[PDB]
RNA sequence: GUUUGACCUCAAAUCAGGUAGGAGUACCCGCUGAACUUAAGCAUAUCAAUAAGCGGAGGAAAAGAAACCAACCGGGAUUGCCUUAGUAACGGCGAGUGAAGCGGCAAAAGCUCAAAUUUGAAAUCUGGUACCUUCGGUGCCCGAGUUGUAAUUUGGAGAGGGCAACUUUGGGGCCGUUCCUUGUCUAUGUUCCUUGGAACAGGACGUCAUAGAGGGUGAGAAUCCCGUGUGGCGAGGAGUGCGGUUCUUUGUAAAGUGCCUUCGAAGAGUCGAGUUGUUUGGGAAUGCAGCUCUAAGUGGGUGGUUCCAUCUAAAGCUAAAUAUUGGCGAGAGACCGAUAGCGAACAAGUACAGUGAUGGAAAGAUGAAAAGAACUUUGAAAAGAGAGUGAAAAAGUACGUGAAAUUGUUGAAAGGGAAGGGCAUUUGAUCAGACAUGGUGUUUUGUGCCCUCUGCUCCUUGUGGGUAGGGGAAUCUCGCAU
RNA sequence: CACGGACCAAGGAGUCUAACGUCUAUGCGAGUGUUUGGGUGUAAAACCCAUACGCGUAAUGAAAGUGAACGUAGGUUGGGG
RNA sequence: AUGGUGAAAACCAUCUAGUAGCUGGUUCCUGCCGAAGUUUCCCUCAGGAUAGCAGAAGCUCGUAUCAGUUUUAUGA
RNA sequence: CGUGGAGGUCAGUGACGAAGCCUAGACCGUAAGGUCGGGUCGAACGGCCUCUAGUGCAGAUCUUGGUGGUAGUAGCAAGCGAAACCACAGCCAAGGGAACGGGCUUGGCAGA
RNA sequence: AAACUUUCAACAACGGAUCUCUUGGUUCUCGCAUCGAUGAAGAACGCAGCGAAAUGCGAUACGUAAUGUGAAUUGCAGAAUUCCGUGAAUCAUCGAAUCUUUGAACGCACAUUGCGCCCCUUGGUAUUCCAGGGGGCAUGCCUGUUUGAGCGUCAUU
């Protein structure tokens, strides 16, 4: 070649590059759990079978709980604004559970909102306050 | 005059890919659960066989939603139809088995 | 690459000679004017040879080697199942030593039992020749009572001269170490003390190095400080071996070839 | 036996990297042996060698006799040894290049870095 | 107002910020397009939806989420491989040309516009400028933009509300993991003897091994050096993949789900039609282009025997599987070993030749180290002679081994206008031609593995093996020595 | 007749592949074929295999069909043994 | 033919290792077997389609299977 | 039978000289060739059971490189110095069937 | 007989075959995406104490700075270096520099090392002018910005 027949030739030196281990003993990144069981020696569906955990859902094409448990742990274990609150102080003050007067209401109640909508808010609000 | 020397090369790099793709995908199974599916053709009709992706009507039996079925790792179509009874069956007991044995982690 | 190394030293060996001998010229012409000027570059420019690079009793005489008291009698054998040349060798020293008998070896007597042979019939040396092949390769020199023994290696035989019965006379040449002269001393007490002048022959023993050449000649005395001299008798060279003390049970130098390293010494 | 892929057992390749070496890794495939003397005090097997210490030659015709290093010659991947030198016809000196593998270190010559060179490799100065 | 002011359009500038060209080109995407050659001459078939030329891209490109394939107890973006298959089909049925759906697998990922009003507030963006925690954020000013920029929707529908005493919830640092680049540390003989210039060889005696791949070192080195093998300690970067660690989360904010109620628009000089060419093996001109005319909305496109099935064109985006004689960087070989292998292992696309486009070789090895022959001497120079270094110059910068043709010298032989060849022999020259030495039968003795006294030890079947201490030849040839 | 040969060294010519057969060997046998692939591996080797597909296993016809026992799958004659 | 360079009809580079109803050459030894020089139409001219001569293997037989021969017998 | 390389084997050979090259040297094999001695050399190589192929040369007006006869000739408009060409040699008579005599047959002859 | 011609042998010549080697080639596989108006690919002129190609580099010229290594470079000559340290080196790394004349080539030009213009300007009082130093002035197109022009349109008690 021509342009290879200079970089060989030149001072410069060749960008040499060894990725060669890495491009098969890839690491474990996105579970901590597994990121320590995993056995690298062994292959990918090996590793699987290992854990207990499912490689593919599908039937494969050719031929053939200590660590689940841990996962199945992680699994057993929203607020109002303050104009939003200072608003419905104002609607319960006025008519107390009226909600047919309170939506029916034009001063306090400017944006037209259904009897279910302030109700739901309300109950909110009686979890937060009284 | 094409030679398929890299037969064995190439089997080498589809394993690794697989392998990059669990690396990273960690807990999850590769691929996405599909469906069984009743093939077309009088001579291929008594083979069943793995389909594209379920349905709406599939998913929403089986009780999900389709937004959120893929989320969790199930292939949808929306263009296959569930004129079959019998597909219709199989493939909602495949999915309630499925829903039985997933372990969807928490976002926190 | 060779095709630019070619032209540029073949340039520069023209170039050398040139630059040599143009100072060579002015040498000679400074020279023709001042003979002294020249006596001053042979004192400093030495030739430097390998020579002058080198790397640097009375009771004896009688009773290891025999002197001038009795016709010395050398048991003159051969190596066993020996051929023409052995005995064509034989017959070349059978008039070089002073009192030989030529012994057939007929297998058997293994060596001393010979040395009982030789103190009854009362020999003073045995001198045995011996051949690997067709060719004569080692010569063997043993003193009878005590044995002083001498091995040897030729590897030169060569043949105009065609002498007369005049028994010849000695020379020696370099031997300054001891084991040369304890060699020497074989040569000088073997071959005959008689020297009888006229008939003019001369047997030579020149050991420049560690090899030893021996010649015969005729020397031709003109009175203007000059003399001539024929080729004559058998071509040779020796090597010493072994100088194994006992009749054949001790050494004092066998040759190695660890030595032929130093380039110089010479034993 | 090569259980790396990084790694090539190519004799072509090795030959070239070796030959076409720049003079920084020069220096370290110029190393020489401690005596055993040395060994037992610090600790350490072998060394890159340098100018101003002394050396004793164990293998060639130059057996057994000793010196202290003049210069490095990294190009002809040799050293210098003052005092092993071979006398010309015409009553000069010139000196054998001999190869560090084959000398033998007497007495090292510290500076800081090279005790911090002996530090690193498990020493004890 | 015979001023003046809105816009629209055309300008301008060495203003501010940008950007496009060219090289490379193996692969890919377009455009253009021969001839030698095959069937018999050559218009198709056929070279060939080739080569050259032209234009354009990238790490891949292109393709792609159906206006699809089907006729089945239907499949379900695209790409590639296996197979379907040398089948259907076409071809003066001939040179032959040559698919596709299904099936198995590789890899899998979907979505964004245009479409009916934010109209109780252009909710959007550019730029300038001032600061800030700078692949950007914020304030302020300017411009774009209603000839429509944001949010909400894309048929899988969707939106408007109502009912759930429904369900979910951002973002920024910090230290780690991870990825990239780079540095550094990690086993064991230079122990004896032989040979050689030299030990890396032979022999004896040992160690290490997750290291006996490879390379160097004066010849075949796991153990001399570098590495290799297993590990460890770092430095500088990348980064949203997540682990922890926090700092802040707000606004009547942003969605999701089921039920009930009221609505509910989807692309035109395009589809199609005739014709002239191109494309194909394409029979239902397939695909495309040119030219003429040019639609519909319980619509329209495509297929199946009178209906039925199937999608929704005329807008767009998208990884992976796939290609790769270029580039960048590796790892290899039942490959070639200097007339081979690239043209080139070397002052090679160099020397050189051609006006020029272009054409384009030859040529590797001294030694371990130049120790490259000092110095004397022969010659104006060219080369020699002594002498020396080296293991070897019987290795000399005409340099490892040094074949044949061919040339000189010397020696031998032959020769009256042919030699060389075959059968046989003489003469001349010349080379082979035993470190062959016993064999047998008796007789002195002297020893032992022999007789005899006492044992010890490995094992498998009697028909064992190894190995000590004493004695004794007056029995014994049992062996070996004289 | 004619074409080739001044001499010597080195180089130098029935190869590789696809399609289709021939015979022989090997494996198994109404079946047979792992190697598109997947799993595995001391790593282009070797070792395993799912679903399919290829070719063969049951014929007689031209559009439409049918289907092989009167049977020791025959009676005789021969016919290696 | 494609593309290019030169010029008071050309050359360079690829297609192109173009196509041959042909010319020259074709690389070791030994053993064993061993021809043909031609029948008939495809018309032949060209190439073949076949028979003949030389084998390879399988099957029956190993014989009364035949023979470039003689003899007797029975015709023109 | 031989050549380049591959697997296996001979705990093969080998600086006390591998491979190669010669050799008026010896032995074996009908032969292809194989083995050995001597000389030269300096670093790898061979037999055996198998595998594999860019494997064996006298020719191609062969390719490349080298070297002759021609020739110290033609030549330069005592020195310098080619090329064409080249199977091999070049006496006559007669016969050698075949528009073939230059090698043979029978004669004549023939001195560097 | 010698010479001559021829044959053989020995020793020299000639030639570079054979053997052995090999920092080269070829083929296969794997990974990655990385040229250019910030001026590339390419051409030219130069640069080292002493240089042909090659390699490197641009008047900072076989380099400068930076970082690491830790003491050479070596064909020859000659300098060095405090060598218990800001440090030898034709060392490695490479992020900051300079980067001649050209070349898509870009002030105008043709094949002129000419023909200029503007800005900034240190010096020769520089108010005249003279010289030096430094950066710009190509084409097309987009987003702007701006001075305009246009009976192009409308408004106007």
């Amino acid at each position: 070649s021509v342009r290879k027949r200079k970089m060989n030739r030149s001072s410069v030196g060749k960008a040499t590059r060894r990725n060669k281990d890495k491009q098969r003993k890839i690491n474990i990144q996105s579970n901590p759990i597994i990121a320590a069981n995993w056995d690298y020696s062994l292959t990918m569906a090996q590793n699987y079978k290992k854990l207990g955990l499912r490689a593919k859902l599908q039937t494969p094409a050719g031929g053939k709980e200590t660590e689940v448990v841990k996962k199945l742990e992680e699994l057993a274990s929203r607020s109002q604004s303050e104009r939003e609150e200072e608003w419905l102080e104002k609607l319960y003050k006025k008519h107390g559970d009226d909600y047919k007067k309170m939506f029916f209401d034009k001063k306090l109640n400017i944006y037209q909102q259904s009897e279910g909508d302030l109700k739901r808010r309300l109950l909110r609000w009686k979890k937060r306050n009284g | 005059v094409k030679v398929h020397f890299d037969q064995a090369g190439k089997k080498v790099s589809r394993r690794n890919a697989r392998a990059t793709r669990a690396a990273k995908i960690a807990p999850r199974p590769l691929d996405l659960l599909r469906p069984v599916v009743r093939a077309p053709t009088v001579k291929y009709n008594r083979k069943v066989r793995a389909g594209r992706g379920f349905t709406l009507a599939e998913v929403k039996a089986a009780g999900l939603t389709a937004a959120y079925a893929r989320t969790i790792g199930i292939a949808v179509d929306h263009r296959r139809q569930n004129r079959n009874q019998e597909i219709f069956d199989a493939n909602v007991q495949r999915l309630k088995e499925y829903q039985s044995k997933i372990i969807v982690f928490p976002r926190n | 690459n060779k095709l630019k190394r070619q032209e540029i030293f073949a340039d520069i060996k023209h170039e050398k000679n040139k630059e040599r001998h143009t100072m060579r010229r002015k040498r000679a012409k400074e020279e023709r004017e001042n003979p002294e000027l020249r006596e001053q570059r042979l004192k400093e420019n030495v030739t430097q040879t390998i020579e002058n690079t080198r790397v640097y009793e009375d009771d004896l005489m009688r009773y290891f080697n025999s002197n001038s008291n009795e016709p010395p009698k050398i048991f003159l054998t051969t190596n066993v199942n020996a051929k023409k040349s052995a005995y064509e060798f034989a017959n070349i020293l059978i008039e070089i030593l002073p009192n030989v008998t030529f012994v057939k070896r007929k297998f058997g007597y293994k060596l001393k039992e010979i040395s009982d042979i030789c103190i009854k019939r009362n020999f003073t040396d045995i001198v045995i020749i011996n051949e690997d092949k067709k060719k004569v390769t080692g010569l063997t020199f043993i003193h009878l009572p005590e044995g002083p023994t001498f091995y040897f290696k030729l590897s030169s035989f060569v043949e105009h001269g065609r002498p007369t019965s005049h028994i010849p006379e000695l020379i020696l040449n370099n031997f300054q170490t001891r084991l040369g002269q304890t060699v020497g001393r074989l040569f000088q007490s073997i071959l005959p003390q008689n020297p009888d002048i006229e008939g003019r022959q001369v047997i030579t023993l020149h050991n420049q190095r560690d090899y030893i050449f021996f010649r015969r000649h005729r020397y031709v005395f003109k009175d203007n400080e000059r003399v001539g001299l024929q080729e004559l008798g058998p071509q040779f060279t020796l090597k010493l071996k072994r100088l194994q003390r006992g009749i054949k049970e001790e050494t004092e130098w066998e040759h190695k070839p660890e030595m032929d390293k130093e380039k110089k010494k010479f034993y | 036996a090569k259980q790396s892929l990084d790694v090539s057992s190519d004799r072509r390749k090795a030959r070239k990297a070796y030959f076409t070496a720049p003079s920084s890794q020069r220096r370290v495939l110029l190393s020489a042996p401690l005596s055993k003397e040395l060994r037992a005090q610090y600790g350490i097997k072998a060394l890159p060698i340098r100018r101003d210490d002394e050396v004793l030659v164990v293998r060639g015709s130059k057996k057994g006799q000793e010196g202290k290093i003049s210069s490095v010659y990294r190009l002809k991947f040799a050293v210098q040894v003052d005092k092993v030198t071979k006398e010309k016809v015409n009553g000069a000196s010139v000196p054998i290049n001999l190869h560090p593998s084959k000398l033998v270190i007497t007495k090292l010559h510290l500076d800081k870095d090279r005790k911090a060179l002996i530090q690193r490799k498990g020493g004890k100065l």
